[PDB]
């Protein structure tokens, strides 16, 4: 199966722009980029020869909530099994969440440092990056009226993001950057 | 929600035999905003007939004001034809000079 | 005087992308339209074809996103009430601004409705919103993350403003000026022993008016036949006004035509 | 002049 990989990310802030790139070992003188979500897609593109490996580079363009969702690419000689999939989420459409890190954000290595992601709105969910592939969903409105997580976790920069249930692509602009320092 | 038109046939001047003037169908009150209006001219479709961009009231139903140049014979009749997912067959309203 | 935007989204589901159709209004006269079905937007009033071609082209682009949003919002509408694929269905948004007699903000306004049903509104204050079911109390959640409130009370108090007092201005002669209605009275047999009186109110803008029947004057509202206001393609109004009477007792009715371009109310009587 | 779609969707 050929590889699809997010350059540089798989986390597209609203209008910008991110490039996929499908890329096998097989020379495939054509790539599909297949997007499955709210709006479903398939982008045909030639192929790139170079050292045995055959590439080719899908631009996505700037990001609207319809380019989100999962891709998966394909490579045929003239169809390959599909590439595993690549959830692609926009991020920015709603208002930020706040970071905090119990104990503090500089511990000593083996201390275990928790981090809190809450909003005064009423995110569903709340996802961890640093990359990510961590998702809590929220508890609340506590009595502040606020709706928060926590996130179990050597070192550094993390953000958080909100987004609801219906649409699992959709995230809140990120959180300002907070960085955990394990020394 | 379901809403049949309304239909009023009319002239936009007092009709004067001879005399250039505007043919009306103004259609209201509908909901889907799919329509299909026809201006016919002794049962004849005219075929050159524009109309308004869609608008819609304040209870959300739509409303289209179709129209086209004619000048008013005695020996002429016109009509509307309007049809609509509420109408069970096309609805024709016939062009009165006083209404 | 107001403007207002009428905003209809139709999914054509296996027929392409939504129909997105706007209009704007200044009080009765229209003066923009766009249709996504080389979607541009496009002047309807004389007094608009007077802002250069960067307005338009803002105008346009504004015009095509709020296309490609309705077209995501109608995909997200389907989803919150498990609707198909299949189905077409509507979103509709009117919003604006009204001014008082001194020219500045009376009230914001910003309504939407799902085929053809309420959904959310702005509230007054411009800060919230009402959610008229469990489906549009998500898009509110939404909306509330999104921080639109502001961005529409930053419209409708300050650039609705502006922009209505800026066309007000570029078509006073037309915009600011009452067309009052040209009247008469048919006459018409009803059977062996009645007879119709019709009112006519002609070439009047803007559309608000009020006709009356009166016998000895006494209103007669109950018997009275009074058909809707409508355009008559110039810019204009038209509205009549039926009572079927005793025949020989049509001397005894008046019509009443009451226009706020008008200094004193026109009674009207069908002589033989 | 139109209202900009910022973030507007339902």
């Amino acid at each position: 199966k050929p590889s699809l990989l997010a350059h540089p990310g798989r986390l597209v802030k609203s209008e910008e722009t991110v490039i996929l790139q499908c890329w096998s070992d097989v020379r495939f003188e054509h790539f599909l980029l297949h997007r499955e979500g709210k709006f479903k897609d398939t982008l045909h593109l030639i192929g790139e020869h170079h050292d045995g490996v055959s590439k080719a580079n899908f631009s996505i363009g700037p990001m609207m909530q319809d380019l989100a969702g999962t891709y998966r690419c394909y490579g045929s000689v003239t169809l390959s099994a599909p590439s595993d999939p690549l959830d692609i989420v926009i991020t920015g459409l709603y208002e930020k969440p706040s970071l905090s890190a119990q104990p503090g954000p500089t511990v000593l290595a083996g201390e275990s440092v928790t981090l809190s992601c809450s909003s005064r709105s009423s995110y569903d969910m709340y996802h961890l990056s640093r990359e990510a592939h961590e998702c809590r969903f929220s508890a609340g409105p506590k009595v502040n009226g606020t709706f928060q997580a926590d996130f179990p976790l050597h070192g550094g920069t993390y953000r958080c993001f909100g987004s609801f249930r219906d649409s699992p692509y959709e995230w809140s602009n990120s959180s300002d950057p907070l960085l955990v320092s394990v020394t | 929600i379901q809403r049949t038109p309304k239909i009023q046939v009319y002239s936009r001047h007092p009709a004067e035999n001879g005399k250039s003037n505007f043919l009306n169908c103004y259609v209201s009150g509908f909901h889907p905003s799919d329509i299909e209006v026809d201006l016919l001219k002794n049962g004849e479709r005219i075929e050159k007939v524009e109309h308004s961009d869609l608008s819609f009231s304040k209870d959300w139903s739509f409303y289209l004001l179709y129209y086209t140049e004619f000048t008013p014979t005695e020996k002429d009749e016109y009509a509307c034809r309007v049809n609509h997912v509420t109408l069970s067959q096309p609805k024709i309203v016939k062009w009165d000079r006083d209404m | 005087h107001s403007m207002r935007y009428f905003y209809t989204a139709v999914s054509r589901p296996g027929r392409g992308e939504p129909r997105f159709i706007a209009v704007g209004y200044v009080d009765d006269t229209q003066f923009v339209r766009f249709d996504s079905d080389s979607p541009r937007g496009e002047p309807r009033a004389p007094w608009v074809e007077q802002e250069g071609p960067e307005y338009w082209d803002r105008e346009t682009q504004k015009y095509k996103r709020q296309a490609q949003a309705d077209r995501v919002s109608l995909r997200n509408l389907r989803g919150y009430y498990n609707q198909s694929e299949a189905g077409s269905h509507t979103l509709q948004r009117m919003y604006g601004c009204d001014l008082g007699p001194d020219g500045r903000l009376l009230r914001g306004y910003d309504q939407s409705a799902y085929d053809g049903k309420d959904y959310i509104a702005l509230n007054e204050d411009l800060r919230s919103w009402t959610a008229a079911d469990t489906a549009a109390q998500i898009t509110q959640r939404k909306w509330e993350a999104a921080r639109e409130a502001e961005q529409w009370r930053a419209y409708l108090e300050g650039t609705c403003v502006e922009w209505l007092r800026r066309y007000l201005e570029n078509g006073k002669e037309t915009l600011q000026r009452a067309e009052h209605p040209k009247t008469h009275v048919t006459h018409h047999p009803v059977s062996d022993h009645e007879a119709t009186l019709r009112c006519w109110a002609l070439g009047f803008y803007p559309a608000e008016i009020t006709l009356t029947w009166q016998r000895d004057g006494e209103d007669q509202t109950q018997d009275t036949e009074l058909v809707e206001t409508r355009p008559a393609g110039d810019g204009t109004f038209q509205k009549w006004a039926a009572v079927v009477v005793p025949s020989g007792e049509e001397q005894r009715y008046t019509c009443h035509v009451q226009h706020e371009g008008l200094p004193e109310p026109l009674t009207l009587r069908w002589e033989p | 002049i139109l209202k900009e779609p910022v973030h507007g969707v339902y």
